């Protein structure tokens, strides 16, 4: 995060004609910080009927690869399985995975708002979102338990193509070029 | 009515986070959750505590949290709750202690017009607090009750995280206003889980160390525990826990050339401590928990939360090291017989002498830490208690009687007496929390505390050091000296505490004894000789 | 010399010039120089210096001197916790308008989250409740730069002390003075010629003028910090304790509630009575708000104006003054019946023979809770006595600390005028939670300055007395009495300590005694609510 | 709803009390007092000002506030606001400015747990503010409507006392929060205010002799003394002056002063600054308000009024007005021999323009020196500068503001509306062009002109120490920090009236009162700034 370096300073404030006091040898920092590795494991079992939404700053999960995936578009995407936004209030998932911060989705922030849905927090750092009032762990990763049924894969799989050619469809018949448009031009 | 629910859901969950034990003042306002609150310590789910002493009731609240590692919260509700709470706030800050500061604003009332009754406001909530967090006013409607019971608990485990540093590693105190308006729960997670669960955490930040290099361990306050340094010779202050066998006497220090240092947790002890920490010449690493590290020179190479080793210590300067302990030790135990007069390090000598593994020991500030320390405790099996965070002589009556409910309470839930907390403070230190011998006979009230107070009638610590010299013999009595001439056996008859003044010798028999309640021992000493018993000392290392 | 004892020097010779007389301090290694400068100059007389242990009660110590006298004071610490101890005194000192200056010693603030031992985050930590925070530089080894050092260290000293009296503002109150310094801490640039301050600020005139008119059936309701009103002085006067009165009209708290006054001027801050608070929250009633500074209560909504003084025409009706002052004797008739008629002494009957026990020239110290209002109900006549209470926030912490203070200033300022007579009296009445509570206050050191004329009543019912004129399981602990042994506790700090029952009162505190004594006298509480529904039902 | 009468309560009570505009900014929530401004907005009571950027919102406001002395409130609504508003705030404060801030804080959510997209809240606010009030949540109790009115009026009241330093002479911003959940009870006949504050006067008398070699230097918030008229005086451009006897800045060096009364806060010219720290020249301030100017510390005595005995010695007053005129005649017939149009070429020009009646509102940095030093007669004339931090920041919502603010001055009074006047430079109009972003539905000033003098950079650090030529190699890039933007296409892009001319077409233009808002552009040069004021001085 950010970090405020306030320094004062008095005259003479601009070099004198021409020494500098050294630091450590070999261009090392003076105090040597490594980088932490913050770690929370957190037992999941995915057998459940799970969704897997990623915001900001979320992390990368291989053994979550497999689970429909809402994915902000700022979010390093890590699973092989998309899920769109749309598709989400026409699915009932038993449990969430929430990676990272979520903020771009009202019916991500409605299926979050849900208290019956159970959500399990992943983040990268100490900090967790607090959009949904049932989240019932937290961690950094999941252990996993089981697999995801494949009656639910099949489900979202099949929302996911509607939702994907009602986008495809309705702007290919529009008659004016919009914001979307553009959108799906650049993407 | 919807604040009732509320109270009662978010005392339900700090219960299940692990509160057993809440400090309250009687103010101008009704407390925080106070029916709540009333039901639980009926049922015998929580214990409450009163004071009428704002400042001795934080320090209570901190004594409470650090006998067991326990979250504790504090409902305090007048217009001089936050002044007097500071000194608590602060410490709980710099100690790391979780302490839940509960408030309760109205905001169908005016705010800044003057003078607020409910909480009047200073500069270091933003400052010192891990979190502010504020529940909503309990809306009235039926239908979400399932919805705001889910954002109640939700709420409350995050003030539960931050407080004991479930996620962060670094424990502090948190602000929790729970608003109100004047004038069966919804239940939480089955089995009694908290709402939101935080399994356990790791900040893993492993620095490369070479053993063969002579190396000293110097371990201050919140240090942590490293099976790999076990055999390393450490200085370890009287609240740190200990690694290994291998102890170094502080005075050893100086008459030792520790080629680097490995520091672990906070020092706070020993100018020979800050000299060698400070020295250019040694690389300095610092092994602690939490997102600062200890480094007032600015000198150390490296910091992170465990070391990775390779080799191991010479042998030449082990032996080194133990044969300075053991000059160390003499000569404080000879010149300590040599003394007629006794003095708080004659006092800490038998205190130390006479506990044993299970005794809980809470140390004031001033001479009583440091004389621990030079008297060469064996702090296994012990555990040691001291405000370090502030280093305070504020808050220390109340702060021992908290730690020996909290040790007695975990006592208790084994189902075996109870385990012994001995306390040891200066008179300017009794002096300063006397008020905190004032316990109601509706309140909780140790089984098992004796506080030891060492009495040279001021603070024996000036006359170690720069107002000490005998150049400012004359203006020094006055303004560090500070002598009262209190009778501390006639303050504790006043408060019905069973109070008695016995030589030093006599220390070791009567604590053994069972007294059966909460007790005060005190020990005149001597401070007028001081620093020539000091000066005795260091010339015999 | 090194830089921390030529700065610690300079700053308190410019707080002597600019008026400071008393100094609290409490010991620490790193206040030091300030502990060194400040022994030196009570040694010469410049000060008197007063040592104590605990902050906190050091403070309400430092505001004692303050009211005894009206100088502006300042209390020193080390750096840690004993700056957090100082919060409940800045608070009172912020809401009773005390120029309270609170002298700080801080490690530099390049350590502040390095870990150095015994710092924190004191540079606001007072944040609203001060009136300024100013921070001198960390003195540098500048031997070029002395003269401009000495000339900026006695400005921001001089900062300080307007900030504190309110010499620009017209409103005194705290101010949080921070010195970092650093070692070695152990041991002088001149300031003005002829003593004067470096920065010379005159007192201010704050002026606000407001046209009232008398004829309207007014009743005046003065609180703490209330100025004097001679233009107002035939007016019949709900007069607080420490509310310095313009006249002789005096209108009985309970009293009012039997009058229909058509308009009210309330001057200075009222805290006591509910009587007062009731009629002040009628939005039918206008209220004119004169108090001395900026600042104006808010205890009143339909507040009409502000000011400072009255610019008045017409003349109150004979028959509404008439009126008032019958009213008046009626209800401090039922009163004095009602305590004739009542079986048990309680603290309403202390407090009705400690007001007839004083004399002119007396100071009087009232402890928060009954015993300021007790003495309201008494109907003490106050003209010619000073009359001190922490109305602020009107806390129990530190009322032993600001009854002493305030015999001290109150003597130093009588030996000043040069009288041969012994020192004015101070009498205090205190309950006894609030005694035992600030009963530390009584320490003082051999070597510390010990008020001369000091006696401390303590009105004992064992426990919460007002608590009967009405919750909590924090009310737990006042459903059962204390049994502190009041005698005990004075005999721990050495102080002079006596029972007595309420006739001896009066005759116990005509004779001297030791400059500072105890009197304790048993009450009753459990009679209280009886004895005051036996009032009302008289009215 | 109990809040919607609440919110009509307080709306009436703040224009009882002075305030006659309203800056809002579009957010995720509604503005506090909404309806109820807009309510006051249509019927003409109160005139509402609406903008996208939020920080050029805040100095529209300012201007707004020291175009006329009035309060005016802005009230926001976002997580960005209160980082955006900040620096407003700050000028607000320094300068003395009573800027109310409303929001609109919701007691049934939750707080701390996340990010509030109302008041994300910095730490400035408790260092800033005279004051911090808020409402309590308007509950259900016809039989409490008188109380609540008495309380929410006086309430209102204390925050306008607050802002306009009413009984404590110290303007400054005041945060005022309304609480939202989510047949108006009258105040005092007549349109009085709830809580009437009568005039209040501080007066701190301090004795002067002036037969002491005595100069007058006078700064922002200076005040007006008539028994110090004849005194020779260093004015800045915001300070009233009191008398006829100007003091050159420049002639300040040659000359030494016994004894200096100074007015208010001084803020120009090295030579004031030495001058004030000499240890040998006794200071004395007269100020309204709780603080002093003092940086060294040096300063006698302060105050706010002069009781003067004696009179200046007349060869004092004959050589400081002797050496006034060598300094005017220095500046003006280096700038006639000096070839390029240069910033204090155009400050001389638009003071030479400018009558009685007239608004100027200055940029900081080279033009409030540049019109000090051509020498403007500030008599009749109503300036404005944002001294109390000195930023570049929001100059041209603060000249919009102030404009809009004179103009409804003039309206009120029942001719064409007095011109205002605003000279900045280059690198101040790019920092705050978005306030030239004004929406057809929003108030836009009828005879405002804003001339920019565009030597492409910063000519303020041609004139210090990092301009001296030793730093030729370094000084360019992060110094004078050009970049070539076209003020002309800029000025387009908001559809605002723009030309480019010169010094000496300068007058002839503004003379004539032009379409409405317009900006005129003249190109300067700060190559030759080291070396003509090297000239001016080297005349001396
Ligand atoms: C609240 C507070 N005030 C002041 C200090 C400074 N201080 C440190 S040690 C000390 C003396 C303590 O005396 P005592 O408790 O009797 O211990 P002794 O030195 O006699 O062993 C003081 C005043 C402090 N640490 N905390
Ligand atoms: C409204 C309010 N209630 C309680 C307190 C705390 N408090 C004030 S006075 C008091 C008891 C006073 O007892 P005592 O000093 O014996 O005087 P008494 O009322 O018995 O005469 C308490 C607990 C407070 N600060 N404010
Ligand atoms: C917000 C802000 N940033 C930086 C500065 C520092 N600063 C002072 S003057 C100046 C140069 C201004 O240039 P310009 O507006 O073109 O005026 P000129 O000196 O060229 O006439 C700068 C960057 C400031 N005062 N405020
Ligand atoms: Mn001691
Ligand atoms: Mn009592
Ligand atoms: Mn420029």
């Amino acid at each position: 995060g950010p970090v405020h370096f306030d320094i004062p300073l008095r005259e003479p404030l601009v070099p004198d004609p021409e020494v500098t006091p050294p630091g450590r040898p070999a261009g090392k920092p003076w105090t040597y910080t490594p980088p932490v590795t913050f770690d929370q494991p957190l037992d999941i079992d995915l057998s459940v009927d799970t969704v897997v939404i990623s915001g900001h700053g979320a992390g990368v999960h291989p053994n979550l690869a497999a689970l429909p995936t809402v994915a902000e578009p700022t979010a390093p995407r890590s699973g092989d399985n998309p899920l769109h936004p749309l598709a989400l209030p026409l699915l009932r998932p038993q449990q969430v995975i929430m990676l990272g911060r979520p903020t771009l989705h009202r019916p991500v922030s409605v299926l979050l708002a849900d208290a019956e849905v159970p959500v399990f927090a992943l983040t990268t750092g100490p900090r967790w979102p607090d959009v949904s009032g049932n989240s019932q762990a937290t961690g950094t990763r999941a252990v996993t338990t089981g697999a995801p049924r494949p009656a639910w894969l099949d489900r979202c799989a099949a929302m996911n193509r509607h939702a994907i050619a009602a986008v495809r469809e309705q702007l290919a018949a529009h008659p004016l070029t919009t914001g979307l448009h553009v959108a799906a031009a650049v993407s | 009515n919807p604040s009732t629910t509320q109270a009662r859901v978010v005392v339900d969950e700090l219960i299940r986070g692990g509160v057993r034990d809440v400090v309250l003042c009687p103010g101008s306002r009704n407390a925080p959750l106070a029916f709540a609150l009333q039901d639980a310590d009926r049922s015998g789910r929580i214990r409450l505590h009163v004071r009428i002493d704002e400042r001795t009731a934080g320090y209570l609240a901190i004594g409470l949290a650090i006998g067991a590692g326990a979250p504790v919260c504090v409902a305090m509700t007048s217009g001089t709750a936050v002044a007097n709470l500071g000194p608590a706030v602060v410490e709980a800050n710099y100690a790391r202690v979780p302490l839940i500061v509960l408030s309760a604003n109205r905001p169908y009332e005016l705010l800044g017009t003057g003078a607020n009754q409910t909480m009047e406001q200073l500069g270091y909530f933003g400052t010192q607090v891990r979190a502010s967090i504020s529940l909503g006013l309990a809306e009235d409607a039926p239908e979400r009750t399932s919805a705001l019971n889910a954002t109640w608990r939700s709420a409350t485990c995050r003030v539960l995280a931050a407080a004991t540093g479930a996620r962060t590693a670094n424990a502090g105190p948190v602000h929790f206003d729970i608003p109100l308006r004047e004038p069966v729960t919804p239940p939480g997670r089955p089995a009694g889980k908290p709402w939101t669960y935080t399994p356990p955490v790791t900040f893993d930040q492993p620095l490369d160390i070479d053993l063969s290099v002579d190396t000293v361990v110097i371990s201050g306050h919140g240090a942590g525990v490293h099976p790999n340094l076990a055999a390393l010779p450490t200085v370890a202050e009287p609240t740190a826990p200990r690694s290994g066998d291998n102890p170094l006497h502080p005075l050893a220090l100086p008459l030792l050339r520790p080629q680097q240092v490995i520091m672990l947790g906070r020092p706070t002890l020993h100018r020979p401590v800050s000299v060698l920490l400070a020295d250019a010449e040694v690389p300095v690493f610092a092994l602690t928990t939490g997102p600062r590290w200890p480094d007032v020179s600015g000198n150390s190479q490296a910091t992170g939360t465990r070391a990775v080793t390779t080799g191991a210590p010479r042998p030449a300067w082990l032996d080194r090291c133990a044969a300075m302990n053991r000059h160390a030790i003499a000569a404080v135990r000879e010149q300590l017989a040599a003394h007629p007069l006794t003095t708080g390090l004659h006092v800490a000598a038998a205190v130390s002498h006479a506990l044993r593994p299970g005794d809980q020991l809470v140390l004031g500030a001033s001479n009583p830490v440091r004389d621990v320390a030079l008297a060469g405790l064996d702090t296994r099996g012990i555990r040691v208690r001291s405000n370090r965070g502030v280093a305070g002589i504020d808050g220390t009556v109340s702060t021992a009687i908290g730690a020996a409910l909290a040790y007695e309470g975990a006592h208790e839930r084994t189902g075996s007496s109870p385990p012994r907390t001995i306390a040891l403070i200066g008179d300017l230190t009794f002096v300063h929390d006397s008020s905190g011998l004032l316990i109601g006979p509706t309140e909780p009230i140790p089984r098992s505390l004796t506080i030891v107070v060492s009495n040279d009638n001021g603070g024996g610590i000036f006359e170690l050091l720069e107002q000490g010299d005998p150049r400012f013999s004359d203006v020094s009595s006055r303004i560090f000296g500070t002598p009262h001439d209190v009778d501390v056996g006639a303050l504790c008859r006043a408060y019905h505490v069973e109070s008695r003044q016995i030589e030093v010798d006599e220390l070791g028999p009567t604590l053994d004894q069972p007294g059966a309640g909460m007790r005060v021992l005190e020990v005149k000493a001597d401070r007028s000789s001081l620093r020539q018993l000091h000066a005795a000392i260091k010339a015999a290392l």
